[PDB]
């Protein structure tokens, strides 16, 4: 009951988080 | 002095791209911390275990249509221990006086623009006291008949 | 009975205040939007006053269970739909920082430390500590400030009475 | 306790009124009949609901007078005490013979015999107060009370209640 | 009236008083102060959050 | 006082009033007198 | 009817008694009063309970 | 003339049985569970914890306000100042009775924010109770799970006392900081 | 139970009955200072006033006409042909 529903935004194409430096072998 | 000071507190301007651009700004990089605090309501989904836990899952459209209750955890109090009683954690909190410290930089930068900003309010103390120097009709216009613009002044026939 | 209880002690207190700041950010965020006309400065300090409280609860019950969750540290298994869609699993369960570390480093740098050890450092400590203390002499200085306290003439109608009759 | 109640109420407009400000005249007159009024059968109708969306319906024709009649079908809410019902409020008057409790709407009065025995009467008092042993009870203390029974009485119920029970008394 | 008027200059006051006060002694917070002894009651542990005091106090104080 | 009471009823609250001939209000105690009940009912309950 | 009119209800077990506006009295002079007609047979009607009353 | 409700029970003849009001959840005929709208739906009883009420009134004098002002076109210590200056505006004025409860419920209330409010409905309206105990429950602050079923005597066999005394937990935990 | 205005049987015409009771009733209701809807040319008779509201139709009052089973179909006095 805090307001009525829940605010969807949900987000993949944002800034990044994962980094990478293990590719090679 | 007040309705001078009341100015500054009416947002208001006349700025063509100035004005434009700098409340985009205000749109996009509050929007960000706004969609950032949905991560937080996506936490909540992040619950599950509980039918309460489904009400704050529902949060997300997306929970809507991804139905588990999906995570689980285990015990390193251990690490809790490693991250207080690190050799790090003691330096982060040096990352504390060092944010803190340039916050204290922002603060007094503010603080000075601040009595020379009163002193834009000074021209006005002495607008003040030209009046001072130098009919008590009171009006009211624009309508409405409550609030609205009220004022007040002298005339000529009477 | 099968699977666990696994963690969330506190993840509900957690999601409550994680939810007031999303709850007040994401109004300010939709008149944000309507820059057309901006709510009254009165009105978006009320609004931007409340909801920067709202992140000051919601920090603090972050650290309340502090220990607790860096400890719990779970990462996610689940359902394998989960699995497709995949990246939403990446970004829902990641953390990170963003451009943010960056001035956070600024400010690390704008220090005066950085690698040169434990000894040094303490003394650093204690010289902070000397700081707060030279800062009591502020508790001194408002004593002096020294403010602080607590907060007919006549009958109307036996006049008349007595213009019409001559009773006095 | 505290309800929200579907009530209606038939009004009686004369004709001089059937301009176009009747649904206003008659919003009006609603609530100036039906609000702050006390009935037995609904208790104390305090505020009437959605004044926006108040049905005024059809107004019938009282034949050999020229008015209109119309039950204005509304929603207010309502208190409506009972007897068992434990509630909450600040005492008003006290004196040798008890004390009354201010609950909301209504005034709930305390018997020096429908308290423990510990508490006891202090005429020597500015204002008369209730003494126990560690508790004080005066004019401005709130109290918990059981409602023992109440009395429909005009524009008003009145209750009388204890406070000798285990949980009651002073907060 | 004019009673009335006055008491809300002496609140702000009274708010302008209680502040400055605040960002001198959350300064001894903001710029972290982790005691040895465990009596003293200020917390500044979580990353983010400790140094978000910081970003909170320069806008609120 | 504005009080109302049908004791025996108990009924301190469903209480109407009316205007009749006092002939009536007279027929009607007569008849009850007589053990005879001549209730009367501002409603309605059978149709037609 | 079950609510309005039971049999038992037909005999007389208890009699209602009509008020002064149903038999009227007048107070003339001291010496002459005059009572209505069913003020005289309710008195009868008493006075032979109050006697049978006695006998049983 | 006086109020009238959708209880439309013709009493021909047949007067009283008017059994009493008592906390044996035997409410009037009145304040009975079956209620129906004006719309004739059979819809449920509506109960008010003294805060899901302070809000509900507020509310509708906040909206009636504004109609009040359309139609004329062509801290607690601080909310009481507030909504003393509201019934100045919307009530009668004659009308003392909304001015002493809207004073009470202000001084009473458990719950502040609305968001509260709405929590403290979902948590409760959960357990099955009767919408008087879910009220009751709601208005009176209760430590042990014997302390409310004590005061709320209906409750008895009607939860578990540990499943109460859990409620009443996350009822404290809601309160508002007054 | 209300017959709706597309289903009314009963006369189009005002009733002798219907025209006495409305002049009546309006008559009354002017007489007890109730606001006229129609210009007095210099009347002062509240049945002349009456008479005037009915002629030009301007009596804001409705017929509830019922039927012997109890149902009812209500008529405007605006809406009634008074060849009476």
């Amino acid at each position: 009951p805090s307001y009525s529903p829940t605010s969807p935004s949900y987000s993949p194409t944002s800034p990044s988080y994962s980094p990478t430096s293990p590719s090679y072998s | 002095n007040e309705n001078g000071e009341t100015d500054d507190n009416i947002e208001t301007v006349m700025t063509q791209e100035q004005f434009v651009k700098r409340r985009r700004d205000m749109l996009e990089h509050i929007n960000l911390a706004m969609n950032e605090s949905s991560l937080a309501l996506e936490f909540v989904s992040l619950l599950l275990s509980s039918v309460k836990e489904s009400t704050g899952m529902s949060s997300m459209s997306p929970f809507l249509r991804k139905v588990v209750k999906p995570s689980s955890l285990n015990s390193d109090k251990i690490p809790y221990v490693a991250p207080t009683k690190k050799e790090y954690i003691e330096l982060d909190i040096l990352n504390k006086g060092w944010k803190l410290q340039s916050l204290n930089e922002s603060k007094d930068l503010l603080r000075a623009s601040f009595n020379k900003l009163s002193s834009i309010l000074q021209n006005e103390h002495d607008y003040w006291n030209k009046i001072m120097q130098s009919v008590i009709f009171k009006i009211r216009d624009r309508t409405s008949g409550q609030k609205l613009l009220a004022i007040k002044y002298g005339y000529e026939d009477s | 009975f099968d699977f666990n209880g696994v963690p969330g002690q506190a993840l509900d207190a957690v999601r409550m205040r994680l939810a007031q700041l999303t709850h007040s950010l994401r109004r300010i965020r939709d008149e944000m939007s309507k820059a057309e006309l901006p709510q009254w400065y009165t009105l978006q300090s009320q609004l931007n006053v409340t909801l920067s409280q709202l992140v000051s609860v919601t920090s603090t019950l972050q650290h309340f269970q502090e220990t607790l969750d860096s400890t719990v540290v779970y990462p996610l298994p689940k359902f394998p739909t989960t699995s497709h869609e995949s990246l939403v699993t990446t970004l829902l369960r990641k953390k990170n920082i963003p451009e943010v570390d960056e001035w956070m480093k600024y400010v690390r740098e704008t220090s005066g430390v950085t690698t040169a050890l434990l000894k040094d450092e303490e003394i650093e400590k204690l010289l902070q500590q000397d700081r707060e203390i030279t800062n009591w002499a502020r508790t001194t200085f408002r004593n002096e400030y020294g403010k602080h306290d607590f907060k007919k003439p006549f009958n109307v109608d036996d006049v008349l009475k007595f213009t019409f009759t001559g009773e006095k | 306790m505290f309800f929200i109640k579907d009530l209606s109420l038939n009004i009686t407009l004369h004709p001089s009124f059937f301009g176009p400000r009747m649904k206003q005249y008659l919003k009006t007159k609603l609530l100036e009949e039906v609000e702050g009024s006390c009935t037995g059968k609904f208790g104390y109708i305090l505020c009437v609901l959605d004044y926006d969306n108040i049905d005024i319906q059809r107004g019938r024709i009282l034949p050999t007078d020229g008015s209109a009649e119309f039950n204005v079908k509304y929603r207010a809410v309502v208190f409506k005490p009972f007897k068992g019902e434990v509630v909450d409020g600040t005492v008003v008057s006290c004196s040798q013979h008890g004390f009354e409790v201010q609950v909301g709407p209504m005034k709930v009065f305390v018997t020096k015999h429908l308290m423990p025995q510990d508490l006891t009467f202090n005429a020597g008092s500015n204002p008369p107060s209730y003494q126990s042993s560690e508790d004080v009870i005066t004019i401005k203390s709130r109290i918990r009370v059981k409602i023992e029974g109440c009395i429909s009485q005009v524009s008003s119920i009145h209750a009388i209640g204890s406070i000798k029970e285990d949980y009651l008394g002073a907060i | 009236m004019s009673n009335q008027a006055l008491y809300e200059k002496l609140e702000q006051t009274r708010t302008i008083l209680s502040v400055k006060l605040a960002e001198l002694i959350n300064m001894t917070t903001i710029a972290d102060r982790n005691d040895d002894d465990e009596g003293s009651f200020a917390q500044e542990n979580s990353e983010l959050a400790v140094a978000t005091t910081s970003v909170m106090m320069v806008n609120n104080q | 006082h504005n009080q109302f009471e049908c004791k025996g009823c108990d009924n301190k609250i469903d209480i109407y009033q009316i205007h009749i001939p006092y002939a009536a209000k007279l027929l009607f105690q007569e008849l009850m007198a007589m053990n005879i009940t001549p209730r009367l009912y501002t409603d309605r309950s059978r149709d037609f | 009817n079950e609510v309005f009119s039971r049999p038992e209800w037909m005999i007389l077990t208890c009699l209602p008694v009509p008020p002064p506006p149903v038999r009227p009295s007048i107070s003339f002079n001291e010496s002459q009063r005059g009572e209505d007609d069913l003020t005289f047979k309710l008195a009868d009607i008493l006075k032979a309970n109050i006697s049978l009353e006695t006998l049983e | 003339v006086s109020t009238s409700t959708f209880q439309t029970r013709r009493r021909r003849l047949k007067k009283v049985e008017e059994e009493e009001n008592a906390a044996t959840l035997q409410l009037g005929q009145e304040f009975q569970l079956k209620q129906i709208n004006h719309q004739g739906e059979e819809e449920e009883l509506i109960a008010l914890n003294l805060s899901e009420a302070r809000l509900v009134i507020k509310e509708a004098l906040v909206e009636r306000r504004r109609a009040f002002k359309r139609s004329q076109k062509k801290t607690r210590e601080k909310e009481l100042e507030s909504i003393d200056v509201l019934l100045e505006q919307t009530t009668g004025g004659n009308n003392k009775d909304l001015k002493n409860t809207m004073q009470y419920l202000t001084n009473f209330s458990r719950f502040r924010d609305q968001e509260t409010v709405g929590a403290v409905i979902q948590l409760l309206k959960s357990t099955g109770l009767h919408p008087f105990e879910v009220a009751q429950l709601g208005s009176l602050a209760c430590d042990t799970a014997d302390e409310a079923k004590t005061l709320i005597p209906s409750l008895n066999n009607k939860i578990s006392d540990d499943e109460l005394e859990r409620i009443l937990k996350e009822l404290s935990n809601l309160e508002t900081l007054y | 139970k209300a017959i709706p205005k597309d289903q009314r049987a009963t006369t189009p015409y005002m009733t002798k009955y219907e025209r006495a009771r409305i002049l009546g009733t309006r008559a009354l209701q002017i007489s007890m200072n109730a606001p006229v809807f129609v210009d007095l040319e210099g009347e002062t008779d509240p049945l002349r006033i009456a008479m005037k509201e009915l002629a030009e139709k301007k009596i804001p009052l409705v017929i509830r006409r019922y039927l012997p089973d109890g149902s009812f179909e209500d008529w405007s006095v605006e809406e009634l042909i008074v060849d009476l």
